[PDB]
RNA sequence: GAGGGAACCCACU
């Protein structure tokens, strides 16, 4: 039966908490990590060449069956242990597994048979693995027994331990491979241009690029060309049809043009056809591209063979790459060259860049299967060189010792730690951010950085287009999560139901394809590509249909019940352009429709059922899928259904307008990502300030994690007393944040009183402060180590002596126990001793190298850890941990953007208070609203209200029609309150009423990473710079403020000469040269025997004395070093 | 280049050694200029 | 001093320069003991 | 992480309450009549139990270090 | 009574 409207809200958010429970949140990283473990490193290692190798004895290497592990750590004594992620964190360990291989070497002798040796389960080096894969330890375990391994439950996974950093892969965006892409060149010789970044399926490979472009206007007529990879010049694209070899005009235009019937593609391919006349043979076509290459070789045959693996091998690799497969190369040459027409004569739009059916997502899998190809090429190469050398001069080698494992091990842990995606030698031509630090502030912060994504343009770029919200980013990408700044539109996040595809074979569709009535290209006449369906299987060219609709209900309903299909499969019918494009790679990102078939959902009331005991009939998420009711829909095949936002539309009178709806939204706030999903009554506020809350829900402190006793991170944040919002969204019950909140519901009045709270400013109440309102925790932990940096260098923990250690920091050491550590629950301040470290020094035989407190960071050591590191050196990590009460100029923020320092605090007989004695915790400025118009932090505080009266909690949802102003202001005016939220409000000084009745009620607030005491900053004098003598940098260095070149402007237009030569001057770098009075350079003095002697003049008495800027001195001494002479001359 | 011009050596080691001072004095003034390789630290990173 | 096992929660004496290992069940991880000066705090 | 001492609005006792709603809950009352059944008046003290996360019993189930 | 630089990333106004 038909879920009834009624019923349809709670039948829709139990589909999505079945989807929720399921796949969670960070399920495309670890599908996309679990496929480059399964399946792309063992056809890395497949297609790998073997290596032939020949002095004479001949020595073949086959490298067969990859082994992988589960993470195990290796200490100095050599006994193998079960390496846990806690363990990987503390001692700064890379969770990481061995990787083993089957390698097989025949030796090929001079009258001697094969000689087969199978070296089994070769150590090759060690994969980092992705927290919570199917490779990580913790993989398959409860809750209990994550607990038991002190590891948070709650922790998605989705990261790496290098180094004991939690690293995170941002997925990268890219153009999409193998698809012809037709733009308009502007400004540039080529009209238009038609491009395909064609890459061969089924093998990690760079992609080659192809650019078939036809010449502008301004030229008897305008011209095709083809710029290949590999060649220089630019080719006509009737000597590349010759080439490939087929002469005759009559076979290309077959290939090209497809109705010969169409006069105006026959004029256009005209001046083409004039062009290359004068070539009329296959072996002439080639000697013209190999004229062009890269080096053209002396000998004819030699361009021959050049230009043959250039068509061959280089030339479009996904239509192939074998021998004798030519002709599915032509045909799709010559549908590049139709498109091209078709975009030249205005028959076929243009191609969109910023479209998202265009571009893929490179996750984890596909960024670590390059780093891996390519160093396994690395590695082979190695082998191929160290073999080499022992058959030249010798006779034999081990293969043990010819495997260098340092290359994929240590290149896997540079590229994971560092972030730069390459080599270590080649870290500035090679992209930077693929990996970052995962922040680890607030769970949210963490979810939000699991699901990331990234555009790799440029952030100095200043064009518009990339940051733009497109059209095409509807329940893919977060509408309102981007950053602020720089990196606006560029970095983006994932929609909550938003899945990356990870990539399927297309071997099951295509021979489904072969015997279901499509004919290949290769045994059609082109007179039948006219009417027909061009059918692509991967941006692959394959065949034709005659009959498109029936095959497209067909793959639907083999794509619907989980048949030869499966489910990530995208499958788009451009009806007009008569084509069939299927797309099984990875990188497509795509999110969950319901299906509606005649106006009705195929949801009916038993599916609901069945899901409301998804425990017990073990029904799930992936039999509605296998049902026929749901499917993914990516980009690409989103632009061509017919979606309903609710099934209100369906459910439509004789108006429906539309009658042939073919998809259904699930919900629709699915559309916003982790941090947009907690703001309650989103569609109620401005979007900026929706987008200045996805920023700020991420420095939001609450409890980032459970097992944060556990983890030493360099900065950890704990509020004292979390609570769930009162309002809510429902879409919050699947971001965890009831279990990990970050913030406190809070009586706030919007009012402006003793004009403590205006221009974005609250004030707190002191008494509420008091009580714990907002008090949170700061840990800081500081590693040290001793290292054995050389045979006489040791650096040793110990307590330090002041006769005995060189150069200590006038500091006191008592703290310190005897091992040179400091004990928990000891007081520190800033000038304090927590590690004693000494460095023997080659009667101070020793000099101090110990760690100090970070400065007015007052404190108690709330944990010491000692362990051994990688190297088996002594490591330890200090817990420090500080109380954070709230303070005047801590930054607090409501989920609608209202970001504010604290101006006041006041005690709760100075605030405002209502006549039963409730006094607001924070009162905000009306003056914040306005402008802004932030609805929703008004609804949140008029439905909080309600809620706590009610005892309920609010549901704040984005387009729910349930709750309305109206519904609240009654539901308000049932518990004896103004319906509109406003109270009496009476002066806390003297007890009068305030003359204007307050809005007032709870609201979430959060607490922001951002406190006074962790920016505030002062330098009289102190820690100078060595090279130009300058303060130093940052509070952190006790350094100087710079009075930038914007600040000597104001000052010269101030006219304050004196005080410009005072910042720039001699608040700085003041300093004394001796100059000669004839050559004007900088002179030798010696002031202690008064000898001022200038070198090329004999000059010992007409020196003088110029005070300038140790700057301008450097400057001066390296134009001299430049070899130019800046003489002062004093005259 | 003092060695190879102190005792004798041919015309191409000498103009080689010439070519290399050329190019690390060049460097050592300017090291972005277009056409030639960078001067790098052995680590990888260029030389400012 | 006296350090405790992160894993089997007992305490152990370790010297300097000895190698940080639990003499019960051989774990690499440890931690000082709470200290036994005197630290007050307001309880505000 | 647990629940606080006193409202932050008012200062009214709330830490021995906690249990008391919990287990009101248990007994098939509905939050708001939990909430009124434990005194709990003004809507400053409701909050308090009504948007509790009890995150201590959860930081229980690891093994103490001491 | 004060001994590194560089690169990259995140964030703030
Ligand atoms: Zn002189
Ligand atoms: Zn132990
Ligand atoms: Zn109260």
């Amino acid at each position: 039966d038909e879920i009834t409207p009624d019923l349809w809200q709670e039948a829709c958010w139990i589909v999505i908490s079945s989807y929720f429970d399921e796949k969670g949140l960070v399920r495309q990283q670890l599908d996309s990590f679990d496929e480059f473990i399964q399946m792309s490193v063992q056809r890395i290692v497949e297609d790998a060449p073997p290596i032939d190798l020949q002095a004479p004895p001949r020595y073949l290497l086959k490298f067969e069956q990859i082994y992988l592990s589960k993470p195990t750590h290796w200490e100095r004594d050599g006994a193998p242990s079960p390496m846990m992620p806690n363990e990987a964190r503390l001692r700064n360990l890379t969770y990481s597994a061995p990787l083993y291989v089957d390698i097989t070497k025949t030796v090929i002798k001079e009258g001697e048979e094969q000689l087969q040796t199978q070296h089994q389960k070769t150590f090759i080096g060690k994969i980092p693995i992705m927290l919570r894969s199917t490779y990580c330890l913790l993989n398959g375990l409860t809750d209990r027994d994550l607990c038991e391994l002190n590891e948070c439950p709650l922790d998605p996974g989705g990261y790496f331990i290098i180094n004991g950093s939690e690293k995170v892969l941002i997925a990268q965006e890219k153009m999409a491979t193998n698809t012809v892409y037709v733009f308009a060149k502007k400004d540039s010789k080529y009209a238009y241009t038609g491009e395909c970044r064609s890459c061969l399926e089924n093998s990690s490979r760079p992609t080659s690029t192809i650019w078939v472009s036809m010449l502008a206007r301004g030229a008897i007529g305008q011209r095709i060309v083809a710029t290949l990879p590999y060649i220089k010049q630019e080719v006509p694209i009737i000597i590349v049809f010759r080439a490939l070899g087929f002469v005759s005009d009559r076979d290309i235009l077959e290939h090209i043009i497809y109705d010969f019937e169409d006069p105006e593609m026959m004029e256009m391919v005209k001046p083409s056809l004039d062009e290359a006349f004068v070539i009329q043979e296959q072996n002439v076509a080639l000697n013209f591209i190999g004229s062009r290459g890269a080096k053209p070789g002396v000998t004819k045959e030699k361009r021959i063979k050049y230009a043959k693996e250039v068509l061959q091998k280089e030339m479009l690799p996904h239509v192939g790459v074998s021998d004798f497969c030519e002709t599915k190369k032509a045909y799709f040459l010559g549908y590049m060259v139709h498109r091209l027409l078709l975009a030249a004569l205005g028959r076929r739009e243009l191609d969109d860049r910023d479209h998202y059916g265009n571009k893929r997502l490179d996750l984890a899998g596909p960024l670590l299967a390059f780093l891996f190809r390519g160093m396994f090429k690395n590695l082979l190469k190695e082998v191929r060189i160290y073999a080499q050398k022992f058959i030249d001069r010798g006779k034999d080698f081990n293969l043990e010792l010819a495997i260098k494992t340092r290359i994929i091990s240590d290149g896997l842990k540079y590229s994971l730690a560092t972030g730069n995606w390459g080599d270590q030698k080649k870290a500035h031509q090679a992209r930077a951010g693929v990996s970052q630090v995962l922040n680890r502030l607030t769970f949210a912060s963490t979810l939000s950085h699991l699901r990331r994504l990234n555009s790799p343009i440029g952030r100095d770029g200043k064009l518009a287009k990339p940051r733009q919200l497109h059209n095409t980013l509807w329940g893919m990408v977060c509408p309102a999560e981007t950053p602020e700044g720089h990196a606006v539109g560029l970095v983006k996040n994932l929609a909550l139901m938003a899945y990356i595809s990870v990539g399927s074979q297309p071997s099951p569709i295509l021979e489904f394809l072969e015997e279901w009535s499509m004919e290949n290209l290769e045994e059609i006449s082109p007179a039948a590509i006219a009417d027909a369906t061009k059918i692509f299987v991967n941006g692959c060219w394959v065949g034709i249909h005659k009959d498109p609709e029936q095959l497209m209900n067909t793959l639907r309903k083999l794509r619907r019940q989980m048949d030869i299909i499966v489910s990530e499969v995208s499958m788009i019918r451009d009806i007009r352009e008569r084509e069939i494009r299927i797309y099984t790679d990875a990188g497509r990102i795509c999110r969950p429709l319901l299906i509606v078939e005649k106006q009705k959902l195929l949801l009916k009331k038993r599916h609901i059922d069945q899901l409301k005991e998804r425990e017990y009939n073990n029904y799930s998420w992936q039999d509605l899928v296998a049902s026929g009711v749901v499917e993914y829909i990516d980009t690409l095949e989103e632009e061509t259904v017919m979606l309903a936002m609710t099934p209100d539309d369906l459910q439509e009178k004789e108006v429906a307008y539309c009658s042939t709806y073919t998809h259904c939204e699930i919900h629709p706030s699915m559309i916003l990502g982790v941090c947009a999903s907690i703001i309650p009554f989103p569609d109620h506020n401005q979007s900026p300030r929706n987008t200045y809350q996805s920023a700020m829900g991420k420095q939001a402190m609450g409890v980032y994690i459970t097992n944060f006793h556990v983890r030493m991170d360099t900065l950890a944040h704990v509020l004292y007393y979390p609570q769930k919002p009162l309002v809510t969204t429902r879409s919050m019950e699947y971001l965890r944040f009831r279990e990990l909140p970050a913030g406190i519901n809070s009586i706030v009045a919007i009012a402006s009183y003793t004009g403590y709270n205006q221009e974005d400013s609250v004030i707190m109440n002191r008494s509420a402060v008091d009580r714990g309102f907002f008090r949170s925790v700061f840990y800081r932990s500081y590693k040290e180590q001793e290292s054995k940096k050389g045979f006489d260098q040791e650096e040793v923990f110990e307590k330090p002596t002041r006769e005995t250690c060189q150069g200590m920091r006038h500091a006191i050491y008592d703290k310190l126990d005897d091992d040179g550590l400091i004990a928990p629950g000891v007081r520190v301040s800033g000038d304090d001793v927590i590690i004693g470290k000494t460095v023997t020094l080659p009667r101070y035989t020793k000099r101090d190298c110990s760690t100090f407190l970070r400065t007015s960071e007052t404190g108690i050591v709330d944990q010491v850890m000692v362990t051994l590191n990688q190297e088996g050196y002594k490591f330890c990590k200090i817990r420090v941990r500080s109380v954070r009460i709230p303070q005047i100029g801590d930054k607090f923020a409501s989920r609608h953007g209202q970001k504010g320092t604290c101006g006041i605090q006041y005690r709760q007989e100075d605030m405002p208070f209502t006549c039963e004695g409730i006094t607001p915790d924070i009162i905000i400025n009306p003056h914040a609203i306005p402008s802004r118009m932030t609805i929703g932090h008004l609804i949140e505080c008029l439905q909080g209200k309600v809620s706590a009266n009610k005892g309920e909690i609010g549901d704040a949802t984005p387009f729910n029609d349930a709750v309305n102003v109206q519904k609240i202001s009654n539901l308000l005016s049932d518990y004896g309150y103004h319906l509109r939220g406003n109270e009496v409000l009476y002066n806390g000084f003297t007890g009068r009423k305030i003359t204007s009745q307050i809005f007032i009620g709870p609201t979430y607030y959060q607490r922001l990473k951002h406190m006074v005491d962790d920016k505030i900053h002062s330098r009289a004098r102190g820690p100078i710079q060595i090279l130009n003598r300058q303060p130093m940098e940052g509070r952190s260095r006790d350094g100087g403020l710079r009075f930038g070149e914007m600040e000597r402007d104001c000052q010269i237009a101030h006219g304050a000469a004196q005080f410009l030569r005072e910042r720039l001057f001699e608040a700085s770098d003041p300093y004394q040269v001796h100059v000669c009075n004839l050559c004007g350079i900088m002179a030798i003095a010696n002031t202690r025997t008064h000898t001022y002697e200038c070198r090329g003049c004999r000059n010992k008495t007409q020196i003088s004395l110029v005070r300038m800027p140790y700057a301008c001195k450097l400057l001066f001494q390296e134009l001299m070093s430049m070899s130019i002479a800046p003489r002062m001359m004093s005259v | 280049l003092r060695r190879n011009e102190q005792n004798g050596a041919a015309a191409h080691v000498i103009a080689e050694d010439v070519k290399l001072l050329q190019f690390h004095v060049a460097t050592m003034v300017d090291n972005e200029l277009p056409g030639l390789p960078r001067a790098m630290q052995k680590s990888g990173r260029p030389l400012k | 001093m006296i350090y405790i096992c992160g894993e089997c929660h007992t305490e152990n004496e370790i010297k300097s320069r000895d190698p940080i290992r639990c003499r019960e069940c051989g774990y690499r991880i440890m931690y000082k003991k709470r200290t036994k000066r005197l630290v007050v705090f307001d309880a505000r | 992480m647990i629940i606080p001492v006193r409202c932050f609005t008012c200062g009214k006792i709330v830490g021995n309450k906690w249990e008391a709603y919990l287990g009101l809950l248990q007994a098939e009352y509905t939050e708001g009549d939990a909430l009124d059944a434990l005194g709990l008046k003004r809507y400053c003290c409701r909050r308090m139990l009504l948007a509790h996360v009890d995150l201590i019993e959860k930081l229980l189930n690891y093994a103490p270090l001491e």
